[PDB]
RNA sequence: GUGUC
């Protein structure tokens, strides 16, 4: 029983499937500053914009 | 400058090209030392100044004399009558130029040591053999022709 | 401090060429060059030569010295 | 114990009648369970387990 | 550092010893290894019988 | 800036580990000094030393 | 792609050859000895006696020499450091005053004054290690690679640790437990330290100083400081709507009580002042120079005053009703203290009592007089000064009243273990607040500090935060004066404050300028100012380590001088690009354009933490955006010296990280170039150190790879029979015995011997011979026929090492023989005999002892990984691979997820791939080698690309199904061996005050059992053991008591009733009755009650 | 005052 | 008997301290002086 | 006071 640096190695197949993720999860957050500075964002909970 | 015991562990790291098939094993315990089952060895060596070197010089192997000691320098001394049954000089260190210790002028080293026979299993300067291993064959079977690339 | 006499892991007598590593690596050759030509091909006998100090040459200046 | 820098003392029971005591009460085999809450803290390693 | 949690309470004992530990998966649940040097120190009282 | 970031972490539980033994043990040898005498009798029930 | 410049990594060290690391520690002392001693000289410059003014004496020039020792008669010769080290001597040099004084009528000038010693630090300007030549250093026996910077004091080598401190003259509004507060801390030069504050309560602002015996209103100190109409005094607060609304109840409650005038301020004020000269003039000179004194009047004028108390009120408005409040957890204000100032106020303090109590000692000889000429260098001392030098360096007592002032442990041993523990000791920084747990934001990592501190840097355990490290990129500013600063300022266009009144600062516009914690006045259009200062600074008229910020939310610039701030360089850009060009480096690679002429030629500046909290510096040179003002050099100066060994520190952990930094220092290893003939008391040497193949820039920067602590072993990581639990590791027989891992001990035993007042002496005799025959006795067996043991010899256990025959008081002598005690058989180096300073017989010996590892040994990994050894295998076992490789040290795989270290496997990697190859791979931080050019070098010699190999097991002779991880690591071996950490006593000797095991193992005592561990007693619900090894094994004592009274008796008699037919005895722990005898003479008697135990 | 280089017999 | 011989630190030189001098050389002004090695014999182990 | 758990 051994363990090397080639147990954690990322696949080819995993490194474009997290830069998905990534760039959807920018895009999707870079929206709410203007989205906030323009006066949006309907809040559930008892609390401030920020 | 080197310590007693690492000389004496650098010593007996130093294998010795003897036959051990005519000596015996030692009994249980004895340090006097018979004949049959020790073997003496001296080593001597004093640093001095080298007289007629140059007027200025700074390489140390030709200002001072006899500054790196190699195993050449240990010398076997006879104990018995044994000497008429390795001729001449069987009984001599496998390799010669091994540094053991380095001198400046106004030091000494004398020593005098015994060499005994012994197994691997003891400690690792009894081991005879350097490296011992062993590789399975291998096999490289294709399957269907290959093109050129 | 001293090159050791024999390898840590084989065993293999290690001390009877450092002075000839150093000489050789003065004839413009590259380490690896010098540890392929003295006679090391394995890498557990090879670094004995390779990553050490010399610390006695530092030693003997501060020895004491006859006058 | 964490194996790496751990120094644990050992004691001696003088009189026999402590030596009894020390067998019933304070014994490996008795002492498998916990009072807390009654799970055993004796079964195995990452090493065993593995 | 006081007598009465100090020294009633502490009452540094005699007879013992501690040292750092090693593993030995080659004993019992109930069982310990003590150097001998240590157990050339220690000595435990008995009365001769028949 | 990633590395600071996650060595900011390390510290946080770093000087909580090194605090929590103080007051723990306070709590501890304030909470044994209250019941330490409290024993079951023969008779199913649980007394104090009057 | 942008324009990339692949050479700034060779200004680091060229800024390292100037300043930095330790050349700061000797900046400030080699500063202090040229400036602030002739500061000092020229404040206590006149002093003359009272008896008739015609006596007095004038310092004219003061200045120290080179180190000198004053041996038996007039004998002054140049002494090395090594010898004062070896002679338990101190290193001083003295100091030569040329100082004047008037005997008679006429006036005296005696030039060469000697008046006292000083220590002299080891790589100072006085000392002769300085531009030496390795050649020489070997000629004084001295490490060429010492860094240097400590006191030798006694043969002991002793540095002093830099203290941090807060800021002084400013003003800070902080929130306690029930509001905000604002407080004012106020120290110059000359001793005055106050702290005022001002607080809030029931709308009510309240002043407290320590001099008043009550709150006295803002209001009333206004109206005494000067400003009588009502108007002005809002005016001076602040014009706004909701400022009135909270000044207005404080006014209404100042028209209340009857003051309108100045006279009536004043005499409130002294009324309410309490003091252990009128009234009026006791408050009027109470708020000139004691409440604020940072703050100069010229004449009388409280005008600056009233308006820092103005601003300081508005400050604390615009505090009160929100949630801005200020934290001390902020480095920008937090300043820090090194030697040279602390040497300062001792030696001024030291000069001003010499002054002071001379001054009395020709006081009480003029009218008592013989003569008419008094001399009064025959009335001089040299002793006062040389032992209060040393009793504060040695002691470490920094007690001064006169500063109202008192700090201990300040200076420390050096720690001599390896060569990083000694330069990473340096570098160590203490905190001002004491080692509690209450701390919770100090001890937390700051996002202000960065780059100055090393974050990893830290001890754990108690103090984690407390202590840290100074970062490899810093420098600590020294003090500066601020005319030339200040007439600048004044010629850019600042105004005068006296002119305008107090409606103008209100005036968003208006910007005011501190200097320093004083307003020097008022600036518009602050922005062309912080230009042009910023200019002129760039241009080297004004010196550059001047800071100067500005805040916008109390719009105020700040202009700091004061010295003890952090400075680290940075590459100036413009609008879109570095300054630095590849023309400019390609000079520097050259010889020439160094870094001093970089800063003169506007390329690089410095600043500090205030500073570049308004700037926007860039990371690398592809992130550089249009607002980024300053370029970082490199990323990886943020480690520090200790962190900077670990390879790969960005993919180690934190936790892992600490460990391994904090572990770097107790590794043991070579010393220095000079470890033969140095003597300390505890040294650990290496046999065969090794060089780390994976090396860091960081380690050649320092040179580490000169004096390394560790060597290079095969590491095979995959699980063995049963031995590699959890920290766990296998060593291997046959390596072992050939020698990796030896270590050796060299400890030392030190003798002086001396004279008494009267003529008795102390004497050696020397060995014991029989009467059989001619050999030297047991006890006397080492010994030489001189009396003292030589070198080269073996010392067993409870051996006499050297005889001491000393007279109880012709004369009889007790023989006091020095026994050496240890386990282990140790042998002898050397022998040293000298003298001392105090005529004293000195002798050392150095005992050295070689050690192997064995079972129960403490080893590292140098990536937070310590382990114990487990089994001791033979190398029949350890399989090998293909070409006949064992494993020399065996890793647990189970280790490696849970502490999440992948800094190791690549490290392994990169050095099997060098140790292939042959050349060393650099493993740097943010930076280094990747994986992916490495790997497929791996392939062209033949083995695997990344890890793996095909072992055949040897204790069955058959292959393994899975392939195992392969490669060399650098280990290094600790100290805490199994063979000093191994105790064990059953009857020793006890103590005379309690009958108890002492404390210690080097008197040999017992374990303490504690009131945790007999809480697990007594949840069994054991109690004959309890009482077994409570009072049966530690203490049993029969004592005796009487029936009739209960009391102590004595040999069963009683001396209250002086009859000895009620008596009787029990069983008491000797600690009990010890307490009871105790409690008696407290007016506490316990009258005892005795029954039958059958009864 | 000192006194070195004794042999003491018994 | 034999004048119990001393060696130097700074010249090396071998002199001998007859009874109570001042510890020093006659060579150099050197303080400090230095011992030799026994001339017994200690038996060593190469293991 | 320092070092380890
Ligand atoms: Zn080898
Ligand atoms: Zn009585
Ligand atoms: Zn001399």
């Amino acid at each position: 029983f051994s363990i090397g640096i080639g147990d954690v190695t990322p696949g080819q197949g995993l490194l474009k499937a997290k830069y998905e993720l990534l760039n959807a999860g920018y895009k999707k957050c870079d929206e709410y500053i203007e989205a906030l500075n323009t006066g949006k964002l309907q809040q559930q909970p008892g609390c401030t914009a920020e | 400058i080197v310590q007693d015991e690492i000389l004496a562990h650098r010593l007996g790291l130093i294998p010795i090209h003897a036959d051990p098939r005519l000596f015996e094993y030692r009994n249980q315990g004895d340090e006097e030392g018979t004949e049959i089952d020790t073997l003496q060895f001296r080593l001597q060596v004093r640093c001095t100044r080298n007289p007629h070197a140059a007027k200025d010089s700074s390489d140390p192997n030709e200002l001072y004399v006899n500054h790196k000691v190699y195993t050449r320098h240990m010398t076997w001394i006879p104990l018995g009558n044994q000497a008429d049954l390795f001729p001449e000089g069987t009984i001599r260190p496998v390799h010669d130029d091994i540094l053991i210790a380095q001198l400046r002028p106004g030091q000494e080293i004398d020593l005098l040591m015994h060499c005994v026979k012994g197994i691997g299993k003891d400690h690792a300067k009894f081991s005879p053999v350097a490296t011992a291993s062993y590789r399975l064959l291998p096999d490289i079977t294709l399957l269907e022709p290959v093109e050129g690339e | 401090m001293i090159i050791p006499v024999r390898c840590f892991t084989c065993g293999k007598i290690v001390g009877n060429k450092w002075e000839a590593y150093l000489g050789l690596l003065q004839a413009e050759y590259t380490e690896g060059d010098a540890l392929d030509a003295l006679g090391l091909k394995r890498y557990c006998c090879r670094r004995m030569l390779l990553a050490h100090v010399d610390l006695i040459e530092k030693l003997l200046n501060y020895a004491p010295l006859e006058k | 114990a964490d194996f790496d820098g751990d120094e644990m003392n050992l004691h001696l029971p003088q009189t026999e009648e402590a030596k009894a005591e020390a067998l019933v009460l304070m014994g490996t085999k008795a002492n498998l369970v916990t009072p807390r809450n009654g799970e055993p803290l004796i079964a195995a390693i990452q090493d065993f387990l593995t | 550092q006081g007598r009465f949690r100090g020294n009633l309470s502490g009452k540094r004992v005699d007879f013992s010893g501690r040292t750092v530990i090693s593993p030995d998966p080659n004993l019992r649940i109930d069982e310990v290894a003590v150097p001998v040097h240590v157990a050339k120190i220690l000595t435990f009282p008995e009365k001769v019988n028949k | 800036t990633e590395f600071f970031f996650h060595t900011m972490a390390g510290r946080e539980g770093l000087v909580d580990t090194a605090v929590k033994t103080a007051e723990t043990g306070y709590m501890q040898r304030r909470l044994v000094k209250s019941l330490e005498d409290l024993c079951s009798q023969y008779d199913l029930t649980v007394r104090s030393s009057t | 792609p942008i324009p990339t410049v692949e050479e700034k990594w060779r200004l680091l060290p060229a800024f390292l050859k100037v300043k930095g690391l330790v050349k700061q520690h000797i900046d400030s002392f080699n500063y202090f000895i040229n400036v602030e001693i002739k500061k000092i000289m020229k404040a206590n410059e006149k002093v003359t006696s009272d008896a008739d003014p015609m006596w007095y004496l004038k310092y004219l020039n003061i200045y120290v020499g080179l180190p000198d020792v004053e041996e038996s008669f007039n004998v002054t010769r140049p002494v090395s450091p090594h010898e004062c080290r070896l002679r338990d001597m101190t290193y001083s040099a003295p100091i030569t005053v040329d100082i004047e004084y008037t005997r008679g009528s006429q006036r005296i000038i005696r030039n060469a004054l000697p008046i006292g010693r000083m220590p002299i630090m080891l790589r100072s300007s006085n000392c002769v290690l300085t531009g030496k030549t390795p050649a020489e250093f070997a000629k004084l026996n001295e490490c060429p690679l010492d860094p240097g910077g400590y006191f030798i004091v006694k043969g002991v080598e002793k540095v002093i640790l830099i203290q941090e401190q807060l800021s002084k003259n400013r003003i800070i509004v902080e929130a306690d437990r029930k509001g905000a507060v604002g407080a004012s801390v106020t120290s110059s030069t000359h001793e005055k330290k106050s702290r005022t504050n001002m607080a809030v309560k029931q709308g009510r602002f309240y002043l407290r100083h320590n001099t008043l015996s009550e709150d006295i209103p803002i209001v009333i100190i206004f109206k005494a400081m000067g400003v009588e109409s009502d108007q002005e005094i809002v005016q001076m607060i602040g014009t706004e709507e909701h400022v009135m609304a909270a000044f207005g109840p404080s006014l209404e409650e100042c028209q209340k009580a009857q003051i309108f005038t100045q006279m009536q301020a004043l005499k409130y004020i002294g009324n309410k002042v309490r003091r252990q000269k009128t009234k009026i003039e006791e408050a009027r000179e109470l708020l000139a120079s004691t409440i604020l004194t940072h703050v100069p009047v010229k004449e009388f004028n409280f005008r600056a005053k009233c308006i820092y108390t103005a601003v300081m009120v508005r400050r604390v408005i615009l505090a009160q009703g929100d949630n801005k409040v200020d934290d001390r957890d902020y480095y920008g204000n937090k300043r820090l203290e090194l030697a040279g100032q602390l040497l300062s106020l001792l030696f001024e303090d030291l000069f001003k009592k010499f002054n002071s109590e001379m001054k009395k000692i020709a006081d009480q000889v003029i009218p008592k007089q013989r003569a008419a000429q008094f001399d009064v260098v025959k009335h001089m001392r040299q002793d006062q000064i040389t032992n209060g030098m040393v009793n504060a360096i040695s002691t470490g007592n920094w007690s001064l009243k006169r500063f109202k002032m008192d700090r201990q442990g300040v200076t420390q041993v050096l720690s001599r273990l390896s060569y990083i523990s000694a330069l990473g000791m340096m570098t160590r920084i203490s905190s001002q607040f004491e080692k509690t747990r209450k701390v919770s934001g100090p001890r937390s990592l700051q996002p202000s500090q960065w780059g100055m501190l090393c974050p990893s840097d830290t001890p754990e355990g108690e103090a984690c935060g407390l202590v840290k490290n100074l970062a490899l990129m810093t420098h600590i500013t020294t003090d500066m004066e601020d005319g030339p600063i200040v007439k600048l300022a004044s010629n850019l266009g600042v105004e005068d404050v006296n002119l305008l009144c107090g409606e103008e600062l209100s005036y968003p516009n208006v910007f005011l300028v501190f200097l320093n914690g004083n307003i020097l006045g008022v600036i518009r259009d602050h922005k062309k100012l912080v230009n042009t200062f910023r200019l002129m600074r760039r241009a080297g008229y004004i010196n550059e380590f001047v800071s100067i910020s500005t805040n916008l939310t109390d719009r105020c610039v700040y202009i700091s001088s004061d010295g003890g701030r952090l400075c680290r360089p940075y590459i100036i850009v413009k609008k879109q690009k570095p300054a630095v060009t590849n023309k400019h480096m390609e000079e520097l690679a050259q010889g020439y354009r160094n870094f001093e002429d970089f800063l003169h030629e506007s390329l690089v500046e410095y600043l500090d933490v205030n500073e570049e909290n308004d700037c926007n510096i860039a990371l690398y040179e592809h992130t550089i955006n249009k607002d980024t003002t300053h370029l970082e050099i490199e990323p990886f100066t943020l480690l520090g010296v200790c962190a900077g060994l670990i390879p790969y520190p960005h993919h180690n952990q934190s936790p892992r990280n600490t460990y391994q930094c904090a572990m770097g220092k107790q590794a043991m290893g070579t010393i220095g170039y000079n470890q033969r003939n140095r003597i300390d008391t505890l040294m650990y040497l290496l046999a065969y150190p090794q060089k780390p193949m994976v090396k860091t820039k960081t380690i050649e920067l320092i040179e580490f790879e000169k004096l390394p602590a560790g060597q290079n072993a095969t590491v095979a990581v995959m699980s063995y029979s049963g031995y590699d639990i959890e920290d766990a590791l296998v060593l291997n027989k046959a390596s072992l015995d050939r020698g990796f891992g030896r270590c050796l001990v060299y400890k030392n035993a030190k003798c002086t011997l001396k004279r008494y007042t009267n003529q008795t002496f102390d004497k050696v005799m020397g060995p014991m011979l029989d009467a059989a025959t001619r050999k030297p006795i047991w006890r006397h067996e080492i010994l030489d026929a001189d009396g003292i043991c030589s070198p080269g010899e073996k010392v067993e256990n409870k051996q006499v090492l050297v005889n001491k025959s000393m007279p109880t008081v012709q004369p009889q002598y007790k023989d006091v023989p020095i026994t050496y005690k240890g386990a282990t058989d140790s042998y002898i180096e050397k022998v040293m005999i000298s003298s001392n300073a105090e005529d004293a017989f000195l002798i050392k010996m150095l005992l050295r002892q070689t050690r192997r590892p064995e079972i129960g040994d403490k080893f590292s990994s140098r990536h937070g990984q310590k382990g114990v050894c487990g089994l001791i295998v033979p190398q029949e076992d350890m399989p090998f691979c293909d070409s006949g490789i064992c494993p020399d040290i065996i890793m647990n795989p189970h280790g490696f997820p849970s502490r999440m270290t992948v800094g190791k496997l690549i490290e392994l990697l990169a050095g099997k791939a060098g140790v292939l190859d042959g050349r060393f791979h650099y493993g740097t931080a943010f930076g280094g080698s990747k994986v992916k050019d490495v790997c497929e070098d791996l392939v062209r010699h033949g083995y695997n690309y990344l890890g793996k190999d095909y072992v055949t097991s040897g204790i069955t002779g058959e292959p393994l199904e899975a392939y195992i991880y392969f490669g060399p690591v650098y280990y290094q071996k600790l100290k805490h061996m199994v063979l000093d950490k191994m105790h064990a006593r059953a009857r020793g000797p006890r103590a005379v005050l309690t009958r108890q095991p002492t404390e210690g193992r080097s008197r040999d005592g017992g374990l303490r059992l504690g009131e945790m561990e007999r809480d697990c007693l007594i949840g069994y619900g054991a109690s004959m053991l309890l009482l077994e090894r409570l009072m049966i094994s530690s203490d049993a004592f029969e004592v005796d008591v009487c029936g009739q009274c209960g009391l102590l008796g004595y040999s069963g008699w009683c001396h209250y009733c002086k009859s000895s037919c009620h008596v009787s005895s029990l069983r008491i722990p000797y600690a009990c009755k010890l307490l009871f005898q105790e409690l008696q003479s407290m007016n506490i008697i316990p009258r005892l009650k005795l029954s039958k135990y059958n009864e | 005052m000192w006194y070195l280089k004794g042999t003491v017999q018994s | 008997q034999q004048p119990m011989i001393y060696i130097c630190g700074e010249c090396h030189t071998e002199n001998e301290i007859k009874s109570r001098d001042p510890i020093r050389c006659r060579e150099c002004g050197y303080r400090i002086m230095y011992k030799k090695r026994t001339k017994r014999l200690v038996v060593f182990d190469a293991r």
